[PDB]
């Protein structure tokens, strides 16, 4: 099993940022260069000059920064994507500037999973139709013509440009191998091929049963014009059209409404449910996304289950970006936003170092993945050791502390390392959650500081609500999400929670955390974003080498 | 069982050795009456209706619908309109319907009959029966017809039903609409702190009582006061909100001249130790003493009382509401450091206070203390032990806030200032025993 | 008679923590009223205190038993605006750490609104009260003028490498060294002031480590401060247990496991 | 005044579609060409071939249409934008294919109006600051640097690429001419210059008063990644940052929270409020858009108020596309959607003919704009004449009936012509609404048909709810919108309602319908979409000559 090395995992990035620097030195010379030190800020300044000239109105200007100083009175440092060679400027990781991050969220939002059994039962019961591999095959062709916005029944219909909706498609999947084998493989998610490791395919098929599902991905351009609430409705409309065609129904009879109810509600599995009024949102938005579902969308677990830390930290990268940068930093606020609150969790190999250290500590003290006692005492031991080690790293390497310059970043990374260690060791998300809050409490007393003004609302509520069973307090971590009351507001937590939810099921060597339908749906390589290697995709977006869906070049001038 | 001595807002003893169950939301007739009162009572802004019609500013927010002014003067006909509203909503002669003109005709106090609440599922019948009765009364009084009455209806009901609430309307409640509930049982939690300060007429002891009662009524409806948790919640209600054993009053008085958050912490610990609620557990090598709670729910109740007294001493000294967020945070942070026992609601008051401090000092949302409530995403997390302090802080403020009770809740003051349960809640609860 | 103990721990850092909490902090320097007022930037030295509302005696107050037994601070009686001081403290052994600045305020001063963050710590109070609290903090051993400073905005630097001359990084360079003394010539939000506030000599490195409340590897190692770790563990455990059920039986509920402590 | 001419306004489009055709012929030869007759369908088929080849999965294919027929067994005809020379294929007016349509909606969704008086009162009361034209000028510079996503206070911030957010800006406006003239004109919406016709400027300044307001337009790319609920929050965040810098406040003190509550709530004027749970949506989404606000966004009224019909039909074009194509046809459903349900109202000059006929009828019978009796008798007369005339046009011109081939299209256009005529004649939106339902009822008995299966839910509830004053039935039309209960579901009404809300205030020669702040905000020519000539913009989008905001070409590979 894993052996933690003698060189800290974060040293490479420090050397690549500071060629020749003695990493123990606590002082540095400040040259106060301002923005001209940095190619990206200079490019932005020039871009703002063009913007203002073109529109007749001042826009971006570094000199508007207060105090007569521009950004960069200290050194502005770049970011290495963890486990990647790519080093990028920090602005390259802002979600607005990074099409890989935008497409990951669009791929989530435009997805709905819809059962077929209820629809087939309706056709049998009400119409006396026989459902066969051949009728299903005809349906799958119909729905992949209609779903992107094309016509199958009426005359003189106008349609979406197929090139604007090239990312839209429907595949079916099922625990019934006999049926999966009778359908043209272009229309099927092959569970057996995608989940060949550690018997994962047989776990998924047993959890799904001999039931049939559709993974529907509506066009990116549609959710960009509209919202996540569009997804289940759009899916259902074209599912309905396709059943009408494929089973020679009346194009609008009572039985069609039964198919609609099944597709919209009774057999529909949303990515996320709606939110209360204060933060009113349609379904399929990030506030409604549970940590179990988020963890199950990430696919590193099917690639290398033998290294539970890698998948865990890919989940952290997925969740922290989505929940902090896009959800909290835009949907719930906006502006410059919260890029580096999240980058701390997926750059410069910092969390990796702290977490592999913990993994090795647990392996040697408690035993293999998932075997540690599921109790408060164990959470206490692992969280304290992992937090103290990480604090010592920040204390011993001044440029590491300077990287995670905000206490909120340090708190989330120290606590994520602690909870991910505990989850992998114990295989229990809820015990890991006790470890998360322990880390916060240990951290606060060491340095007399933790995060921003409002960082530990959930953390002071935290320990007592891990094992509450009261109505609005108690909840297992897999089913908590960004609308769990204590979690509804603040950066530096939600994506980390997803991460160590994944860590507990990785430690237990499970095939998924919360819903096998989600797991299979997002394993499909036909999605635009590669859910199996999050941080590699983020690097592509930051380097302007990621091609997203939803652009309108086909229908605009130049 | 548990017993408490009940004390009034001036620290005078009312009743001795009262069974804790006798002040329960499920048993105490005064608490039941207070709930019924806030559910069925609404205020009508006749001046606002008159203004909206005369200026065609239906819906508010600078809206103006040119040409659709309706020239009516309901503030000059307030007695006649009040009589018609009463006739339209009263179910039976001599029932508890009340309709009263206030402000010389500018406002109407409308206590809708309890039967209309009983006959429904929620609490909105007071709002809706009053809005409808008023619309009809205006239509009849001013001989309105087919195409102008819809505009007058919007003067009353606001933009309902394009919106789910009566946005920009002129029928007011201290409650919100049910769809604003964050979760199950949250309607009585959704009472703006500025409203609570006006219900109490800025008497901070009565504000603690009114706010604490309604918060714990909410918690009971949420299902979070069952079994052992009933005793947990009832002790917090009694000691933080109902001045049980005069602890909040006395701790505030003894720390009112020179005291601080920290001296109230020390007094709370000393009282807990003297009363046997806590004891020394172990002593560390440095001499630091770890305490243990001999009665866990009672230790929480002492921390809840101390949190409130700390709010009264610190916000009282500042004569400013904003310090309540830090008072709740640091009272409980430091009582834990002083004892190695968990603070009020086992960190949930401290946690509420962390986020409440943030969202009352940052760009991201929130506002001054007066805009928060037990249903607010920021301040919902303690089961009733944080908001009463917020309301008290709002009541103690001498004029530092932008959105003050007078600016957002003036009609609330007038509507309830003659209602006995709100004028003397502690005496009423004791008398109901 | 209850004697406060404030905080566990036996190291000299824990002793310093209890000093800050208890207000037993030594005066190391003098800052004149006019200098402090110029640095705070809320009014000209010598100007009358502006108002946010009339004096209490002039407008009267509602009939409230709490108001009638809680004495207003001088600033509240006067109607002052609520203003602030805000400090940033280096993690390289500044004497103060944010939470203990807030405990100092909350224990030792009336009518204050302290706020703790990682890179800033704020005290809001009525202006004249705020000034007195800031004077006490800035003149005391809680402050080194190189490792700590008044920063009402643009606070970046608590976690950064110190400048070569020992000054905490300040993007606005509100302070700088002249002949061994720290000089402040901008107010706390970066506006130049028409005076040079001489805050005196910085703490030596050794002095900072003798006076600091922070634990770190080059001073008092946190890992060795078992009493504090015990305290953290005990509070976490009891919070966890009582959230499940608020009763003594919860302390041995299934799932607690073999919890153990170092010093008790 | 207007004189209705001898040749029907729709004849030009018929002759341009059918060169040489005798327009009285009821019969036609069908050649059953299929899709090969149509260049756009041929292009779509080739696009689908590329899509399938690039992704390895079937997508668009005309041959999947049921029955062994492809689209075009009849002639597939193009559409003329009314009042424009531009004739386009029908697919060019699908919202997915039409960037002008997408940007009109994005421009509304990304707008919030925020008062400045409460914030200035906060600075005076709590900080004792003086607010001057000079301090406001510094604030306006700060907010136009920060609002697109750039930094003003902190150090080591990462920022949005100014070129991706070039559409984001903030302007102030006020009824106080003395202040408006003291601020650099690039930051000010000049009410006097934009509203120079029929004294509209003085009406707007009187209705706004000596109050100061900000028109905030957040980046298109943000609402495309996120939703309309982002707008008021994003705006408030950067407003707060700009006040902190412009008034030397503590970067995070109690008074900043007062500015946040003002910017987010107390002084915030949303374009639309939230919706109930079944159709859960954030604020600033189309379901919450009132008809009065929709009509006030359209700016033809300030250009040519002497022709109230032109502005009215531009509002129809704005609303029918938004509510039917984007809102009901996507947000609330999806697929091929509802393009032609809406194009019937803004193409081929049909509604224009029917409405100008009505205008002329009313002018000669009742007198000038806005002077007809505000009563049910008058609505009955106008609606019946306008509807009969339109029905006779469809009966006398077979290709006109063929254009509006669905009854729902005919119902909406006949009723809109009826209600717009009534609104212009009476000056009263509520009376016009009685005429709308009258048209439906007349129409139904003439032809024994009206619309689709569920077209006249609101129309049979219609007449009786015009003059109801009951809680969830009574409401003035200006404040009704797409969440008024009867209206919450069905195509072919909402944009028409907005249209004749506009018609009533145009007939009264008002400067706006419902909110003067909305009216001034959307007059600003710095918006991407030209709200003063809706149908000309749609033509540009259909011809691929409209440049939208929000594209990502700067940060993606080729
Ligand atoms: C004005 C506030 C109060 C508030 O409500 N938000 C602010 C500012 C806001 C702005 C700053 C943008 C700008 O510079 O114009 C943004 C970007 C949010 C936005 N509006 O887009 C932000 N903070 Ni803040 N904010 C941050 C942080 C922080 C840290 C920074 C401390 C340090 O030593 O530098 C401290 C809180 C703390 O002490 O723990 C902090 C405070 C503050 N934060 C203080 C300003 C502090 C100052 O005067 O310099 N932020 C961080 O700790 C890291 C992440 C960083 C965020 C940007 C990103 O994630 O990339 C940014 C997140
Ligand atoms: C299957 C339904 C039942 C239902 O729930 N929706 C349907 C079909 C649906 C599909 C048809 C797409 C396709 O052809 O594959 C779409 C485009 C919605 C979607 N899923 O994207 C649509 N109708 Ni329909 N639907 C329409 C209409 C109509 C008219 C068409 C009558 C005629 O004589 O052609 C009739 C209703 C009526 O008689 O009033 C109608 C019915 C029907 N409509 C019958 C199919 C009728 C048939 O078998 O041919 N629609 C219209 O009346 C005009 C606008 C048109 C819509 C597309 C657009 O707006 O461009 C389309 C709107
Ligand atoms: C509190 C609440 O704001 P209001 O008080 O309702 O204005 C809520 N904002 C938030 O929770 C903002 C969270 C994201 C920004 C801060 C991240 S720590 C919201 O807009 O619905
Ligand atoms: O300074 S605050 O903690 O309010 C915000 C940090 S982004
Ligand atoms: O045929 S139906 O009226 O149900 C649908 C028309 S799009
Ligand atoms: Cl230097
Ligand atoms: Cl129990
Ligand atoms: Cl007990
Ligand atoms: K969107
Ligand atoms: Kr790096
Ligand atoms: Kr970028
Ligand atoms: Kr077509
Ligand atoms: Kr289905
Ligand atoms: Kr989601
Ligand atoms: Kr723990
Ligand atoms: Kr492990
Ligand atoms: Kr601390
Ligand atoms: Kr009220
Ligand atoms: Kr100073
Ligand atoms: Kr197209
Ligand atoms: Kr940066
Ligand atoms: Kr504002
Ligand atoms: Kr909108
Ligand atoms: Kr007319
Ligand atoms: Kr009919
Ligand atoms: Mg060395
Ligand atoms: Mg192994
Ligand atoms: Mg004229
Ligand atoms: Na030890």
């Amino acid at each position: 099993a894993y052996k933690y090395p003698s060189e800290k995992l974060f040293v490479e990035a420090l050397k690549s940022k500071f060629a020749g620097l003695d990493l123990s030195d606590q002082k540095v010379k400040y040259v106060r260069a301002g923005y001209l030190q940095n190619a990206r800020k200079r490019e932005f300044q020039a871009a703002g000059e063009r913007v203002a000239e073109q529109r007749g109105m001042q826009q971006y200007d570094v000199n508007v920064h207060l105090g007569g100083m521009t950004l960069g009175q200290r050194q502005l440092v770049p970011y290495k994507l963890s486990t990647r060679p790519d080093i990028v400027e920090g602005d390259d990781l802002h979600y607005v500037n990074n099409p890989a991050m935008q497409q990951m969220w669009d791929d989530m939002k435009r997805t709905i999973i819809v059962g077929m059994d209820l629809a087939h039962e309706t056709l049998e019961k009400r119409l006396g139709k026989e459902v066969t591999p051949e009728s299903i095959a005809g349906y799958m062709e119909a729905v992949n013509h209609t779903m992107p916005g094309a016509a199958i029944v009426q005359e003189h219909m106008v349609e979406t440009h197929p090139g604007l909706v090239d990312d839209c498609y429907v595949k079916m999947f099922t625990g019934d191998d006999e049926l999966a084998d009778e359908i043209d493989s272009q229309y099927v998610i092959n569970i057996n091929d995608l989940f060949d490791k550690e018997g994962q395919n047989e776990k998924l098929k047993a959890a799904i049963g001999k039931t049939t599902w559709q993974a529907v991905h509506i066009p990116t351009i549609v959710v960009r014009c509209c919202d996540g609430g569009n997804t289940s409705r759009w899916s259902a409309m074209q599912i309905g059209m396709s059943f009408i065609a494929a089973y020679n129904m009346c194009a609008g009879e009572a039985a069609v409404a039964d198919l609609a109810f099944a597709a919209k509600h009774a057999a529909a599995v949303q990515m996320a449910e709606m939110l209360p009024a204060r933060r009113a949102r349609s379904p399929n938005e990030p506030g409604g996304l549970s940590f179990g579902y988020c963890a199950d969308m990430v696919q590193t677990l099917r690639v290398k289950p033998e290294d539970p830390v890698w998948y865990t930290l890919e989940v952290v990268a997925c969740g922290t970006m989505l929940y902090d940068q896009i959800w909290l930093g835009s949907y719930m606020s906006g502006g410059v936003g919260f890029t580096q609150y999240a980058t701390a969790a997926y750059t410069n190999d910092v969390l990796d170092d702290f977490t592999y250290y913990g993994y090795d500590y647990a392996l040697n003290k408690y035993g293999d993945d998932g075997t540690a006692p599921n109790d408060l005492a164990t959470a206490t031991d692992l969280a304290t050791e992992v937090t103290l080690n990480g604090m010592e790293c920040y204390e011993d390497y001044p440029t590491l502390l300077e990287d995670h310059f905000g206490g909120s970043q340090r708190a989330g990374i120290l606590a994520a390392a602690s909870a991910c260690t505990t989850g992998i060791a114990t295989g229990n998300s809820q015990v890991a959650l006790s470890a998360w809050y322990m880390s916060m409490y240990v951290h606060k007393e060491g340095w007399g500081r933790l995060g921003f003004f409002g960082y530990d609302l959930q953390d002071q509520c935290g320990a007592t609500n891990v094992c509450s069973y009261q109505g609005d307090e108690g909840c297992c971590l897999e089913l908590r999400g960004a609308n769990y009351p204590n979690y509804a507001m603040n950066v530096g937590h939600q994506g980390e929670y997803a991460g160590f939810t994944g860590s507990a099921h990785a430690g237990a060597h499970d095939a998924y955390c919360c819903n096998p339908l989600i797991k299979v749906c997002f394993a499909d390589p036909s999605l635009v974003f590669d859910f199996s290697y999050i941080r590699k995709e983020y690097a592509k977006g930051a380097m302007r080498t990621f091609r997203p869906a939803g652009e309108r070049s086909l229908v605009i001038p130049a | 069982a548990d017993t408490i001595d009940l004390y009034d807002d001036r620290g005078k003893k009312l009743k001795g050795d009262v069974d804790l169950q006798a002040v329960s939301p499920l048993k105490n007739s005064a608490i039941l009456s207070m709930v019924n009162t806030v559910k069925r009572t609404v205020a009508v802004n006749l001046a606002g209706i008159e203004k909206a019609c005369k200026n065609a500013s239906y819906g508010g927010q600078s809206r103006n619908i040119p040409g659709r002014e309706v020239d009516i003067d309901p503030t000059a006909k307030a007695d006649k309109i009040a009589a018609r509203v009463k006739e339209l909503i009263q179910v039976e002669k001599g029932d508890d319907t009340e309709v009263t003109v206030l402000g010389g005709g500018k406002f109407l106090r409308v206590a809708a009959p309890t039967r209309r609440i009983e006959a429904g599922a929620e609490y909105v019948a007071g709002m809706t029966c009053t809005a409808a009765a008023l619309t009809e009364a205006l239509r009849e009084e001013y001989n309105l017809g087919l195409y102008d009455t819809p505009y007058v209806k919007n003067a009353v009901w606001g933009t309902y039903p394009q919106t789910m609430d009566m946005k920009g309307g002129n029928v007011l409640s201290v409650l919100s609409i049910p769809q604003n509930d964050e979760g199950l049982g949250f309607a009585l939690r959704n009472i703006m702190a500025n409203h609570l300060a006006m219900l109490s007429q800025r008497n901070a002891m009565n504000c603690a009582a009114i706010s604490s009662i309604l918060e714990h009524c909410g918690v009971f409806e949420m299902g979070q006061a069952i079994g052992l948790f009933e005793r947990y919640q009832l002790l917090a209600l009694a000691y933080q909100g109902l001045n049980a054993n005069n602890m909040v009053y006395e701790m505030t008085k003894n720390n009112g001249k020179t005291g601080t958050i920290g001296t109230v912490v020390q007094e709370t610990v000393g009282r807990a130790l003297d009363d046997g609620v806590i004891s020394v557990d172990k002593t560390m090598p440095s001499g630091y003493k770890v305490y243990k709670a001999n009665d866990v729910c009672m230790w929480n109740a002492y921390c809840a009382a101390g949190t409130m007294a700390a709010t009264m001493v610190n916000c009282g000294a500042l004569r400013g509401a904003q310090a309540v967020s830090s008072t709740l945070l640091y009272f409980n942070d430091m009582i834990e450091k002083e004892t190695s026992l968990p603070g009020c609601d086992w960190g949930r008051v401290e946690g509420t206070a962390v986020g409440f401090s943030f969202f009352s000092h940052s760009i991201y949302g929130g506002g001054g203390p007066g805009v928060f409530n037990g249903n607010h995403v920021v301040t919902r997390h303690s089961t009733g032990m944080a908001i009463p302090c917020v309301a008290v802080a709002v009541a103690l403020d001498a004029g530092t806030q932008m959105f003050s009770p007078e600016s957002t809740s003036a009609i609330v003051l007038d509507t309830f200032q003659d209602v006995p349960i709100m004028m003397n809640p502690l005496k009423e609860v004791a008398a109901a025993v | 008679a209850y004697t406060p103990q404030y905080y566990p721990g036996s190291s000299h850092v824990a002793v310093n923590r209890r000093k800050h909490m208890s207000g037993d902090v030594e005066k190391l320097r003098t800052v004149s009223d006019d200098d402090l007022v110029a640095a705070l930037g809320h009014r000209a030295p010598g100007a009358d205190y502006p108002s946010t509302h009339p004096p209490l005696a002039e407008m009267g107050e509602p009939d409230c038993p709490v108001r009638q037994m809680v004495e207003p601070t001088p600033g509240a009686a006067a109607g002052d605006r609520v203003r602030y001081s805000q400090f940033t403290d280096s993690m390289y052994s500044a004497p103060s750490i944010p939470y203990f600045r807030s405990y100092y305020a909350a224990i030792n001063f009336r009518g204050v609104d302290p706020g703790t963050l990682s890179g800033r710590q704020i005290v809001e109070a009525r202006e004249r009260d705020m000034e007195a609290q800031c004077k006490a903090a800035i003149e005391s051993e809680m402050t080194c003028p190189a490792l700590a400073g008044l920063r009402g905005c643009t606070v970046h630097g608590h976690s950064l490498r110190l400048a070569e001359d020992g000054m905490m990084f300040d993007m606005l360079q509100r302070t700088h060294i002249e002949g061994g003394n720290v000089i402040e010539d901008k107010d706390q939000v970066g506006v130049p002031i028409d005076r040079k506030v001489n805050l005196g000599k910085p703490m030596s490195d050794a002095e900072a480590k003798k006076r600091t409340t922070i634990y770190r590897t080059d001073g008092v190692k946190y890992r060795d401060e078992e009493e504090v770790l015990d305290h953290v563990h005990l509070v976490h455990h009891r919070r966890t247990m009582y959230g499940y059920r608020p009763e003594t039986a919860a302390e041995t509920a299934p799932g607690v496991g073999p919890v153990t402590y170092h010093t008790v």
